[PDB]
């Protein structure tokens, strides 16, 4: 019943500099526990005991605090280090976490590399068709994708998804997906992704003919 | 070293009780507790309850009167059990060891009376010293999730596998991409290693440029 209360919800922060997040408690906690969760992973077991390092997390690594105040601290932010961190008690009946802070490692701006590709010859003897278009490796998050059909915006028909941030060059991906029925498909020639990105002076398109080996 | 392997069904009927296994290894169940914690999709961790060593248990308050946690020691095994279920007990769902520092590495039971469907795999075929892309594209399954390697796990560097997308018919569709030398397209060969566990269905792709 103790609640966690953590902040920032969200922060973003460039190499070498100092990071603080807080958890705050509704009730006094004897000891205070940090998980680190990534993409596609169970929650590691981080800091522990208020102050001390599970074996193998780097020493830039800290946890304070006492009573109801809380906090875990990177003195210098390193790319591997962004991740999703949760505090964790347990020092009544009744084990909570705090609802978690996400850390991004800010670095500098990079173009998407665009990648279009037409629906394969085997979905379309299936009878569906999708068109993919790639974003690959860009920074910040922020990006924008347009379908277009000879010339014709595609509205409603399109969904897209995003990677997490690499750990390594800190970059997000993006894949949207078109979808046409196969007569669509096939009565139209020109397909086209258009991408809006701050690493961008203009939109970029990305386009191929139908029936163009 | 300590090892926690959870059994679940992938999907399961409302009208059903959700009932997952986590079988453990290297400590005592007679001494230690184990505990289960879940995860819906996009969200926060949440504990669930747990059970003590001598066989006593713990639950969460807000959810005491739907869990069940029980287990058998000489088989090394603990049993969860979930009534009252609703859509949204779709969840990842963890069995965690002693001292919290061991977890398993979950298990995504999505909560529906819809029906399983493995998915069709299909090659998004690179484009015709240069970097290209390739990638499969998972399409029309139900319900999550799909694992993708490419060349049995040979090749890692440059991968990209999407978060599925829920279309309007109620199925999930996937991409995962890689970018190598384009140099290497007409010499290397591409397979992306595509598994549906909730359907037992996995697939093999080979990926080459169009001819």
């Amino acid at each position: 019943q103790i609640v966690l209360t953590q902040s920032p919800a969200i922060m973003s922060a460039s190499p070498g500099e100092k990071v603080t997040m807080t958890c705050s408690a509704s009730s006094s906690v004897s000891y205070m526990h940090w998980y680190q969760q990534k993409s596609g992973t169970s929650p590691k077991r981080w800091i522990y005991d208020t102050s001390k390092l599970t074996s193998g997390v780097p020493a830039r690594f800290s946890g304070s605090g006492s009573g109801t105040s809380y906090s875990l601290t990177i003195s210098s932010m390193e790319a591997e280090d962004a991740a999703t961190y949760y505090c964790q008690q347990w020092s009544s009946n009744t084990l909570t976490f705090g609802a978690g802070t996400k850390l991004e490692l800010k670095r500098t701006v990079a173009a998407p590399s665009v990648f279009i590709f037409p629906p394969s010859d085997e979905q379309l003897k299936s009878g569906t068709a999708s068109v993919v278009c790639l974003l690959n490796n860009f920074y910040p998050r922020e990006a924008k994708v347009q379908w277009k059909v000879d010339n014709a915006l595609q509205s409603g028909n399109s969904q897209e998804s995003v990677t997490e941030q690499d750990s390594k060059d800190s970059t997000y991906s993006l894949s949207s997906t078109l979808t046409l029925s196969k007569a669509d498909y096939e009565k139209h020639k020109v397909y086209a992704c258009e991408v809006t990105h701050q690493g961008l002076s203009s939109p970029v398109t990305k386009s191929f003919n139908r029936g163009e080996c | 070293e300590v090892q926690l392997q959870e059994s679940g069904p992938g999907l399961v009927a409302p009208s059903q009780s959700l009932s997952i296994t986590c079988t453990v290894s290297g400590f005592s169940l007679i001494s230690y507790g184990v505990s289960w914690v879940r995860q819906p999709p996009g969200k926060g961790l949440e504990w669930l309850g747990v059970i003590w060593g001598d066989g006593s248990t713990n639950y969460h308050s807000t959810l005491i009167s739907r869990l069940s946690i029980n287990k058998d020691n000489s088989k090394s095994q603990v049993f969860l059990k979930l009534n009252s279920l609703q859509t949204d007990d779709t969840a990842t769902y963890y069995c965690v060891g002693p001292r919290f520092a061991y977890w398993g590495q979950g298990t995504l039971v999505t909560v529906s009376a819809a029906s399983t469907k493995g998915p069709s795999v299909f090659p998004l075929a690179p484009s015709s010293g240069g970097t290209a892309a390739l990638g499969c594209l998972v399409k029309d399954y139900f319900p999550e999730p799909v694992t993708v390697s490419w060349n049995s796990g040979a090749l890692t560097s440059g991968v990209h596998t999407f978060p599925a997308v829920l279309q309007s018919s109620g199925l999930y569709s996937l991409s995962s991409v890689v970018t190598v030398p384009s140099s290497s397209l007409g010499t290397q060969t591409y397979i992306c290693n595509v598994n549906h566990k909730p359907s037992n269905t996995k697939v093999d792709k080979r990926v080459e440029p169009k001819s």
